[PDB]
């Protein structure tokens, strides 16, 4: 199959995640945009708990941006 | 082997080919139209790639019939065919029942072409 | 539960019998003198000096050791580049070692010879003849090539369908071979070291040199790494190493001298171009599916053994099997007698074939042995 | 492997192409038929509703064919309108000959040899739509049909296409009442069918099309029940679930 | 093979045609039949191979009627067959239609040559005939020459036989026929041969319904199905 | 060589794709044929009722003209299409010919058809075996089957389908010239060979018989219950 | 409450096997031997008795050898033993096999005769006559001529049992029986594993008549494709290794193959032939009446109602395997037991069966198509 | 999950504590457990739960093919895991992957019912029953095949009072309506309606819970995707 | 003709014929065509091998083997 072997590397990460050290947790930060690997069950509450999408900067974002830069 | 025909099923959903045509036409100019209580209004976003090319010369929102007009989002050498394609419809409906084409079955003739 | 209390018994009955049960000159003075004897490690020696010879051996793994000729020894019987026993405690060459004679190669060697006469394979009179000159005529009258001028194939590649009769031709060549015949164990050759197995493959061209006019069947080819994807893995690099030095000894800067190479493959197509192109192996004998007149042989031979009737046609049987290997007009006539050991028939009849000829090729799932389809009459 | 051509044959004799089509219908808003003593009914579920979507096209997925005959479209939306249109033309063409409207079995059987054709054909695949027939004929009565893109048909007294189709067929099967449907109480089991079929919640009137044909004074009614006609067998099912609370 | 057998099409890089080849294996999956040409005339001989009892002996056609003085002897695929059949009979009625005159057994071997030919001329009838035929043909006829016995061949190759066989067993059945064969050879001793020569390359036993036989002779006509004589020339001989 | 491809013959000299044609006529339900002195009959199995499926529509026996009378076994669409093209033929024939079409002649047209399909690629090979039972004029009774391979064969009697083999070892059996003696003992071979392959079902068989001298008629379900329950009395005296 | 005398059986067993010098000479031997001895090959022998001996830290001193049974039994390749500091060869070879093909070697059956099995009359004539028969009566193979078939393959669907013929086998077996799986060569290192099917072997032809089975064979030889990629699986050495060994020069001597697959389209022509499997035995799924005496052996040993219709669930429900109606007998007791009833009734039987066949889900719309 | 928490039991508690009632019955003891849900939900609870809950040796082997032929170990994966669990008779094993196709043959011949001593229980824990190969799902290496339902609106309030146990709850709060609002949710997803309602009060820096925060939490975990034009079929 | 030279070969034979004939031929497989054929000619008991003798060494070296296929003659 030769893509096996990339779902393989999910089943291994998504037994990881799972629950890790409760607290001591291992938080863990994701940001890539796959939608192979954003199968349903990583983005399942108890793995990735939190999504948050990051907005191109529009005016007033862009604005403190070039602000802080200049 | 399947998403390089038209002509054969997807082993489960649906032709993958007709989807990919989706992306060219959703790969266009934005064109919005917003019908209203007296007429129907319908716009796109015409850049020259440089100013040296002519913004008079191939026109976006192309004319039909005299009450029907057309806009389109994709890619342009094909728009101009189906813009032909349309307006020969309109002009053979008529010469066979002597009315303007209704606009309802112009879009069904323009569908099955 | 009483039978079972009865085996119970049994095993306390011997239970009870096993407590009841239980209430040379060499080991005498030659081991008094024995253990006082001292060892003498063997080492190899690369080298000797002018005046004292200083002779520097490398033990085998733990050092060049600049090493005197020990005193009850003669300097001229102790030689460069000779193995030599050294003792540790006297540091000196006590007694001089003779050549090893790595016999895991030794054992490849056939010595035996296998019973099989070139008149039980059947079937392939042109891939025997083939065999023949490369084999046994250029060896056995070397005259005839020489009047022509013409140098024999020198090597020889068997390949075909499985069950073919490529290793049973090889045997029989071992047979009346009347010279050395060295089988090649695959496995042998492939080793734990890195280029363990290469070194092997020097001694096997070694020990065939000593030898004169040997020839070596490398069955099995596709087991010697036999391919050269040498990929950037290089997880057969080991073997692809071991593969290189079978080529360059086979031939290039002085090839075999007087041996003759027989290799026999199922899959010609996998093994490697260098081996395949000739020089190597001049000769490509490929052994092909028996025709009518083979097929009609091959099931009289194997038939010969067995009790039948007079009465019963080969020719008849062979028609039916349309495309049958050797093994399998074997199994055809083993199969016929199972089937009178059924039936209780000391001598089998032609319908018992016939039955096994079904059982053989159409029963096995071939699909085309067995008609379902009108189709074609 | 035996994929691709709809002409290829597997070594099991099955014809791939034709059964992934069959399967696809699936992918299609929901359509069921109720024989009906005494009239037929065709329910679909109108996928897709959007605010800006218009819907002043009568109709979606009912499409009358002759006088006397109607069929419902599920499966691919451009296959669709080419087989309405031939269904069409098939039913004048009949009446053109014959001057008799076309029996109800010939028009899906010449529809499904068209449907056939197209598997037995190499270069196109098979048509990947399957529609229900409600019409009366003199011949045979009131009747309810289904052709398949295999272009099998077949007369059922209750029968269900798109989505959910095998709970809708277990739900009608203990429902339906031989001879006992009775024009109203099909329309109600429609409403419950499609209550449990659809994942909608409340059976809102917009998700759901209903067209009855009915033979009144010697000639056939098919209707589109109207949106009002549509809330009210709505509203008199949630009264009946109400009724059924507490005893249920 | 080694691919390039994909078409007629493909020419091999050994210069063969693959299919022509593979059509030519098909004949074997037939069964044997035998003709043998003589002064008196031709005999041709067949083995029936009937499937199943219930099944009816005469379906099974081995042995036609191409015309009164030819007879044919198929071993192949039954439906190619019948189309390379058929032609035979439309032409040799043509051919008196024609010329008033009953065409020579070469020349109606010939005929039927020109259509098993066209594996893919790429111009007659195009979408008939893609693909080699998978038949061979004896054809046995007395014509003005005297008794002729002619072998076509899937690849549209014919020739004149003394004595040819075809189908299963046909390489066992030459080899016999090669000695038994001889120039004065009368028809009823070449009916007896092939029979005994069919009787030793078919597994069954020469029973009369295993085997149907066929005799054309200048004085006679087709004559081509002997009845209930079948039982009578096994058990003489 | 290769399967996929009709036109494409195999090292061994076989169109696989033919074979593979021949599957599907397996997978069909089983129906049985056989020739009576007067009275022809074919059989079939497989109701299969449905609950809220009405049978008028399945027709699994199709007459093809007044004298011949055929059943289909493999894709049931498949079988439409020929079976309507034979009818066609016979009409035809009767335009061309004023005399009924024989039996052998609709056989023969249904192969031409057959092996039409398996001529070509662009076409796929028709997967029926159809079995044609019927009288031709001067009064013969003929039952002939046709094989999707596109060649035809005329059999005493005959099974295809499902389980097909299993019916024709018990005709071999069973099928004797006495079984043919009378029409009411046809009909019960028929029945009789066709119970053994239909299950315990009983139901499940649509016999229709052929006078030779009249029409085609479906039996009763009730008429088709007498007779088995004939056949079982006759086991128990034999028993 | 029989039980306690067959457990006392099993622990006097134990017992049993639990329980199964010189005055001068042997003391002097044990003088001779030391405390520790180390044993290492043989490279040369010398007439002197002082013996080129290799060993890991390839001393290969002569040493002279003083054996009182015996120092004729020298060979070259023999594992000699020798003292931890003189390096003497203390005396006779050592003679074990390697530890990996001693665990193969078989002593007990658990299950018994071909009773157990069912309906698989015709696949245990074939096995009897390549095994047990030719051992029993050696003359009627000589009498016809035959040499017995040595090679047999059962190929089945998942559950038709086709280990418990073999296990059957193992019951009423003389040879001794190494069961290997055709899984248990994923030796790591370059080399090893093509040896040690070159060991499992060796041993076997040691043991005289032996019976090899080789369970889940796909895993050793499947397709021998190409290295492709380049990884190069070693595997197709192995299995290469084993072809010789059923049938690659010399013999086999006397030593029966039994393999078993799920799938035998996946295993190489190579294996699969004629003088490797000269017989090849097929498990079908079971039909009726093989599952009537199969469903009768898995309920014998069980309480049973009148009212249970063993004929109604084989002949009602068609596709189950041997095992799955084994896996039915043992749910409907535990469906029995939820009502606190040992004996079972049918009900109990019909429920446990749509238990089992949940995972079992197959076809598509082929129903109105054909 | 009660019932499949009971057949889990019977496959596992039962044989162990009781075997004699087995060998009373004529049945052989069940020796496969596998759990598939399509969202999944609670597979491992239960496997983590009988790890507590046992009183026999637990064995939890998740992990992929780094052994058999690799640089690594030779038959470490199956042959050594099943030695381990005989030298603990009272054993149960929890996988949570069919992996390497030779590995997963060394499985199932171990598995295929040679442990004399057997009181192995495998409790095979992995969703998609599809791509997992019959012989591992065939009833002897494998007896039971539970499946875990998406919960129902009765099972979601259960769950939901689970997780609210330590949330302090306002009064007035109507747990069962907010089962009733997210419908055929995943469970995890009702344990992550508690997470975010809990976070929105700690956002507002309050400990008291309310209503809307569980409202506004549902919407939060629920996820929604659609596209346009692409509604042809 | 460089390996040829020991042999006796025939005035007849024409190497540039035989080389158009071995397209795609390394150097060792066509000093394997003039070794194959003096076997072949001694095989015969030929004194001198002719050109048709070096044509066999030809399908003997590509393993192509060569027969009558009829469909030609
Ligand atoms: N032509 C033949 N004549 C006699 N016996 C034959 C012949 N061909 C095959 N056999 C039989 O087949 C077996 C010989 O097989 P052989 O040792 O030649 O290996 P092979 O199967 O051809 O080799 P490989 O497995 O590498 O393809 C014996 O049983 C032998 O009797
Ligand atoms: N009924 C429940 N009550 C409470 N929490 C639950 C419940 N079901 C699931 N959960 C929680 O959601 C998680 C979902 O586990 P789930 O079984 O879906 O995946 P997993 O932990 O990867 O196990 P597996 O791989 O076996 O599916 C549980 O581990 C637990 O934290």
């Amino acid at each position: 199959g030769a893509d096996r072997e990339v779902q393989r590397i999910l089943l291994e990460l998504l037994n990881q995640m799972d629950g890790f050290d409760q607290n001591v947790n291992v938080k863990v930060i994701m940001a890539t945009n796959r939608a192979d690997t954003l199968d349903p069950a990583l983005l399942r509450p108890g793995r990735l708990d939190r999504k948050i999408e990051f907005p191109l900067p529009d005016r007033r974002q862009k604005r403190l941006i070039f602000s802080t830069i200049t | 082997g399947y998403s390089f025909s038209l002509t054969t099923f997807s082993p489960s959903g649906k032709l993958v080919q007709i989807e990919y045509a989706l992306a060219a036409v959703a790969g266009g100019a934005p064109s919005v139209g917003i019908k209203a209580a007296n007429g129907v209004v319908l716009a796109t976003e015409k850049k020259q790639k440089s100013i040296l090319y002519d913004e008079r010369s191939v026109h976006k929102v192309e004319p039909i019939t005299k009450h029907i007009g057309l806009v389109y989002s994709g890619m342009g050498p094909d728009y101009r065919v189906l813009v032909h394609r349309a307006r020969k419809l309109a002009q053979q409906y008529y010469l066979v029942y002597q009315e303007p084409i209704p606009t309802a079955q112009l879009v069904q003739r323009v569908a099955s072409v | 539960d009483d039978i079972q209390q009865l085996l119970k018994k049994i095993n306390e009955l011997t239970g009870i019998k096993e407590s009841d049960t239980g209430l040379l000159a060499a080991d005498k003075q030659t081991l008094q003198s024995e253990q006082p004897l001292q060892v003498a490690r063997c080492t190899k020696i690369i080298n000797a000096d002018s005046e004292d010879p200083k002779y520097i051996i490398n033990v085998k793994q733990f050092a060049k050791f600049v090493v005197d000729l020990s005193d009850q020894v003669a300097p001229t019987d102790i030689e460069e580049g000779m193995r030599v026993g050294v003792d540790r405690n006297k540091y000196q060459i006590h007694i001089p070692l003779p050549p090893k004679i790595d016999p895991t190669v030794t054992m490849m060697q056939v010595e035996e010879k296998p019973d099989v006469t070139y008149s039980d394979v059947g079937g392939c009179k042109e891939q025997i003849e083939k065999l023949r000159e490369v084999v046994e005529t250029p060896l056995l009258h070397p005259e005839r090539f020489v009047n022509l001028g013409i140098e024999p194939p020198k090597g020889v590649l068997l390949f075909g369908p499985p069950g073919t009769g490529k290793t049973l031709c090889a045997r029989a060549v071992a047979n009346r071979t009347d010279a050395c015949f060295i089988r090649v164990i695959g496995s042998e050759l492939v080793q734990k070291y890195v280029g363990e197995g290469a070194r092997m493959v020097r001694e096997l061209f070694e020990m065939a040199r000593t030898k004169k006019a040997c020839l070596i069947f490398f069955d099995e080819i596709d087991a010697i790494g036999g391919a050269r994807f040498d990929d950037g893995a290089g997880g057969d690099n080991e073997v692809q190493r071991t593969m290189l030095e079978l080529i360059n000894q086979l031939d290039g800067f002085d090839p075999r001298g007087n041996i003759k190479v027989l290799m026999a493959t199922n899959r010609p197509d996998t093994l490697d171009p260098a081996l395949m192109r000739p020089g190597r192996l001049d000769r490509k004998i490929e052994f092909s599916l028996p025709d009518l007149e083979g097929r009609t042989h091959i099931f009289k031979i194997h038939a010969r053994s067995m009790s039948v009737e007079r009465d019963i046609r080969f020719e008849l049987l062979a028609r039916l099997c349309p495309n049958s290997t050797g093994a399998e007009i074997r199994s055809v006539c083993t199969e016929a007698g199972m089937f009178a050991i059924r039936a209780r028939r000391k001598i089998a009849t032609e319908k018992d074939f016939l039955e096994a000829v079904n059982k053989v090729i159409k029963s096995y799932a071939k699909f085309s042995a067995t008609p379902r389809y009108m189709t074609y009459n | 492997r035996y994929d691709s051509r709809t002409t290829i044959f597997s070594p099991e004799g099955r014809l791939y192409q034709v059964e992934y089509a069959m399967e696809a219908i699936g992918h299609a808003g929901t359509c069921l038929g109720i024989l009906a003593n005494d009239g037929v009914l065709l329910a679909a579920e109108r996928r897709n509703i959007h605010k800006l979507l218009d819907e002043v096209f009568f109709s979606e997925k009912i499409y009358k064919l002759n006088e006397d005959m109607a069929c419902s479209v599920a499966g691919i939306t451009s296959d669709a309108n080419v087989l309405t249109n031939e269904l069409r033309l098939i039913a004048q063409r009949y009446l053109l000959q014959y001057q008799e409207p076309i029996p109800c079995e010939q028009l899906v059987t010449a529809l499904c040899d068209i449907k056939q054709a197209y598997t037995q054909f190499g270069g196109k695949r098979p048509f990947g739509v399957s529609l229900l027939y409600i019409g009366w004929d003199k011949h045979y009565g009131f009747q309810l049909y289904q052709s398949d893109p295999s272009g099998n048909y077949g007369g059922w007294k209750a029968t269900c296409i798109g989505n959910n189709s095998a709970a809708a067929v277990s739900m009608l099967k203990q429902d339906y009442k031989e001879g006992e449907m009775t024009l109203k109480s099909a329309l109600a089991l429609a409403i419950k069918v499609l209550n449990k079929t659809m994942d909608v919640s409340k059976l809102s009137a917009e998700k759901v099309e209903i067209a009855t044909l009915t033979r009144e004074n010697g000639k056939t009614v098919i209707r589109v029940l109207k949106q009002k006609e549509v809330e009210q067998l709505i509203k008199k099912h949630e009264e009946e679930e109400a009724k059924a609370e507490r005893e249920k | 093979r080694s691919e390039y057998d994909r078409g007629v099409n493909t020419f091999s890089p050994e210069g063969r045609l693959f299919q022509v080849e593979y059509a030519i294996e098909a004949i074997k999956l037939g069964s044997t039949a035998i003709g043998i040409q003589t002064s008196e005339g031709v005999c041709l001989a067949v083995e029936k191979r009937i499937t199943s009892p219930l099944m009816e002996p005469s379906s099974i056609e081995k042995i036609v009627e191409i015309d009164a003085h030819i007879g044919c002897a198929m071993s192949g695929l039954i439906a190619d067959a019948k189309t390379l059949i058929d032609k035979a009979r439309v032409e040799t009625q043509n051919h008196w239609f024609t010329y008033n005159e009953t065409m020579t057994v070469e020349s109606v071997t010939q005929a039927v040559s020109n259509l098993a030919l066209q594996f893919g001329e790429e111009d007659a009838d195009p979408g008939a005939m893609s693909r080699p035929f998978g038949v061979a043909l004896l054809f046995g006829g007395v014509d003005e020459k005297g008794p002729q016995l002619f072998h076509m061949d899937p690849s549209g190759t014919f020739v004149q036989c003394d004595a040819r066989a075809i189908g299963s067993a046909s390489e066992g059945a030459q080899s016999s026929l090669q000695e038994v064969y001889h120039k004065s050879m009368t028809l009823k001793e070449a009916i007896k041969s092939s029979l005994i020569i069919l009787k030793q390359v078919m597994e069954e036993k020469l029973n009369a319904t295993n085997i149907e036989l066929a005799t054309v002779q200048p004085g006679q006509n087709f004559h081509m199905f002997t009845k209930e004589e079948l039982e009578e020339v096994i058990k003489d001989i | 060589s290769y399967d996929r491809a009709i036109t494409v013959f195999s090292p061994d000299g076989h169109l696989f794709q033919v074979e593979y044609a021949q599957e599907a006529v397996k997978k069909g339900s089983t129906a049985v044929g056989v020739r009576g002195r007067d009275i022809v009959v074919l059989g079939v199995e497989k109701k299969s009722v449905a609950k809220l499926q009405d049978e008028r529509t399945v027709r699994k026996i199709c007459a093809l003209d007044d004298n011949v009378c055929m059943a289909f076994a493999g894709l049931t669409a498949d079988a439409r299409i020929v079976i309507n093209r034979a009818r066609v033929e016979c009409q035809s024939h009767r335009l061309t010919v004023e005399d009924p079409v024989t039996v052998e002649y609709i056989t023969r047209y249904i192969a031409s058809l057959k092996q039409r399909y398996t001529q070509s690629n662009g076409r796929r090979p028709f997967g029926i075996s159809a079995l044609i039972v019927g009288f031709d004029f001067d009064g013969t009774p003929r039952l002939y089957q046709t094989d999707p391979s596109g060649t035809y064969h005329a059999w005493k009697a005959n099974a295809i389908g499902r389980g097909a083999k299993s019916v024709r070892e018990f005709l071999e059996k069973n099928y004797t010239d006495e079984a043919i003696e009378t029409d009411d003992l046809t009909i019960k071979l028929v029945i009789k060979a066709l119970l053994e392959v239909v299950q315990s079902g009983g139901k499940n068989i649509e016999l229709a018989v052929m006078r030779r001298d009249q029409s085609l008629k479906i039996l009763n379900p009730e008429e088709i219950e007498k007779y088995v329950a004939e056949i079982e009395k006759e086991k128990e005296e034999n028993e | 409450l029989e039980r306690i005398k067959d457990y006392l059986l099993m622990e006097e067993e134990f017992i049993r096997n639990q329980e199964q010098k010189q005055e001068e000479e042997r003391s002097k031997v044990d003088d001779l031997r030391g405390t520790p001895m180390s044993v290492g090959t043989l490279e040369e022998i010398i007439d002197d008795n002082h013996a080129i001996v290799s060993t890991s830290v390839g001393s290969e001193h002569y040493v002279s050898i003083l054996s009182f049974v015996d120092k004729d039994l020298l060979e070259p390749g023999c594992s000699v033993l020798l003292n931890h500091k003189v390096h003497a060869v203390i005396g006779v070879l050592m003679d074990d096999t390697d530890p990996l093909v001693t665990v193969m070697k078989v002593e007990k059956a658990p299950q018994e005769t071909y009773a157990d099995i069912g309906g698989l009359d015709n696949q245990i004539q074939e096995i009897k006559e390549s095994v047990e028969l030719p051992l029993t009566h050696p003359e009627y193979y000589e009498e016809m001529g035959i040499k017995p078939p040595k090679g047999v393959i059962l190929y089945g669907p998942p559950g038709t049992g086709k280990t418990l013929l073999a296990k059957a086998v193992a019951n009423q077996t003389s040879a001794t029986f190494l069961r290997v799986v055709g899984s248990e060569l994923i030796q790591k290192y370059l080399g090893d594993g093509p040896k040690l099917v070159r060991e499992l072997f060796r041993v076997a032809e040691e043991h005289a008549p032996s019976i090899v089975f080789i369970d889940e064979i796909d895993a050793i030889g499947t397709k021998r494709y190409d290295s492709n990629s380049g990884g190069e699986r070693e595997i197709q050495r192995t299995m290469l290794e084993l072809l010789n060994q059923l049938d690659g020069f010399d013999s086999r001597g006397d030593v029966k193959v039994i393999m078993a697959t799920n799938r035998i389209e996946t295993l190489d022509p190579a294996l699969i032939r004629p003088g490797r499997i000269d017989r090849k035995i097929e498990f079908p799924l079971p039909d009726e009446k093989t599952k009537k005496r199969i469903f009768q052996i898995h309920t014998s040993r069980m309480t049973l109602a009148d009212d249970v219709t063993l004929d109604d669930l084989i002949m009602a429900k068609d596709d189950l395997s041997g095992a799955d109606i084994k896996a039915i007998c043992t749910e409907a007791g535990l469906m029995a037991l939820r009502e606190r009833r040992m004996k079972v009734t049918n009900e109990d039987f019909k429920k446990s069966k749509e238990n089992v066949l949940y995972k079992k889900q197959e076809g598509t719309p082929e129903g109105l198509y054909l | 999950l009660d019932k499949q928490i009971k057949e889990i039991k019977e496959v596992i508690e039962l044989p162990v504590k009781h075997p004699e009632l087995f060998e009373a019955l004529g049945i052989a003891q069940p020796k496969g457990v596998l759990l598939y849900g399509p969202p999944g939900t609670g597979k491992t609870l239960l496997a983590r739960a009988v790890a507590h809950h046992t009183d026999c040796t637990f064995i939890r082997v998740s992990g992929s093919e780094l052994v058999q032929k690799f640089i690594g170990e030779g038959a470490r994966m199956v042959r050594e895991l099943f030695v381990m669990a005989r030298e603990h008779a009272p054993s149960i094993i929890f996988m949570d992957e069919s992996e390497v196709q030779r590995t997963m043959l060394e499985l199932l011949n171990q598995l295929d019912g040679f442990e004399a001593t057997k009181n192995i229980k495998v409790i095979m824990a992995t969703n998609r029953i599809d791509i997992l190969d019959s012989a591992l799902l065939r009833p002897g290496r494998i007896d039971r095949k539970i499946e875990f339902p998406p919960p129902n609106e009765e099972a979601r309030l259960d769950i939901l009072k689970i997780h609210s146990r330590k949330m302090n709850l306002t009064r007035g709060i109507n747990l069962r309506k907010i089962a009733e609002l997210m419908p055929g949710a995943s469970g995890a997803e009702v344990k992550g309606v508690c997470t975010e309602a809990g976070m929105y009060a700690l956002r507002e820096r309050r400990v008291h819970v309310t209503q809307e925060d569980f409202e506004m939490a549902v919407a939060k975990v629920m996820q929604k995707d659609s596209e346009k034009n692409m509604s042809i079929k | 003709q460089i390996h040829s030279r020991k042999m006796n070969v025939s005035p007849d034979v024409n190497y540039e014929e035989l080389a158009r004939c071995t397209d795609d031929f390394n150097g060792a497989q066509c000093k394997a065509v003039c070794v194959e054929a003096g076997m072949i000619a001694l095989r015969r008991g030929a004194t001198e091998l002719t050109h048709e003798d070096y044509m066999e060494g030809i399908l003997e070296v590509q393993a192509k083997k060569k027969a009558n296929l009829q469909y030609y003659a």
